[PDB]
């Protein structure tokens, strides 16, 4: 069973991180320096550091040379114990449904709890049921 | 292969099958690389908006699903090596689950998170 080990990025570039790692394995498996990773774990609910599946300590550390994402958390390679290879890959409840309670961010609703009633399938907007809370132009000048 | 990478970031799915996490041009262009001959969404959009949604969330990096601890454990041992996801909610509708019964393909639920 392999290891996991825990490395520092920077805050913002995790799927980055992730598809450029890809990229470095696919584009060094046929020479004289492959990769001895197995997989990277990038968890979209953390912000800050990701996890990479190795053997020994030495194989994340020849493996994420050259990286400039990856240089700050370069010196130190924290390890998990074994029974925190499952509590990564637990999702608490993507995030997508109709027929659901969804609020806002900006505009006049703030934090104000409303539902969806259509989705688009160009993934541009989305349908939202709320209720106006305007004066009917009384008021306001 | 250069083909299960996706190539930009925006607009990206994951199958229900096998959690095939790629652009929505290469489900379109070539489509599920894991399953071609049961799903056949190679040629069209209708079908890749169909079984594929964008409802997923969580990253891997599958490159040794023969030897792995995660791969075992998202049954995933048998597929190609890419990328992949963790939680992929939905579930298809009851037009293209009876002819997966009937070919040998057991369709089976790959959102291994929790519900509250
Ligand atoms: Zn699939």
């Amino acid at each position: 069973d392999p290891n996991l080990w825990t490395v520092k990025c920077k805050i913002g570039e995790e799927r980055a991180t992730a598809i450029s790692l890809m990229r470095k394995f696919i584009a060094y498996q046929f020479t004289d320096t492959p990769l001895q990773i197995k997989s990277v774990v990038a968890p979209e609910h953390v912000k800050g550091y990701i996890y990479v599946e190795a053997y020994k300590q030495t194989h994340v550390k020849q493996a994420i040379e050259g990286v400039g994402n990856l240089r700050l958390g370069y010196w130190n390679q924290q390890m998990v114990p074994i029974k925190e290879m499952t509590d990564v890959l637990k999702v608490v409840k993507a995030n997508l449904k109709p027929k659901s309670w969804v609020r806002l961010k900006r505009g006049i609703y703030k934090d104000d709890i409303a539902q969806v009633d259509y989705v688009e399938p160009s993934q541009n907007t989305i349908s939202l049921k709320m209720i106006p809370r305007i004066d009917y132009d009384r008021i306001k000048a | 292969a250069l083909e299960t990478v996706p190539k930009d970031l925006r607009h990206l799915r994951a199958c229900l099958l096998c959690s095939l996490v790629k652009t929505i041009d290469q489900f379109e262009y070539d489509g599920c690389d894991n399953c071609d001959a049961y799903l056949q969404m190679k040629g069209n959009r209708e079908m890749v908006y169909d079984c594929t949604s964008s409802s997923f969330d969580g990253i891997i990096a599958m490159m040794s699903p023969e030897d792995s601890w995660v791969s075992k454990w998202q049954r995933v041992s048998n597929f190609k090596p890419g990328v992949y996801a963790v939680s992929v909610t939905g579930r298809l509708p009851q037009g293209i689950v009876r002819e997966l019964k009937s070919r040998g393909v057991a369709y089976k639920s790959r959102d291994t998170a929790i519900k509250t």
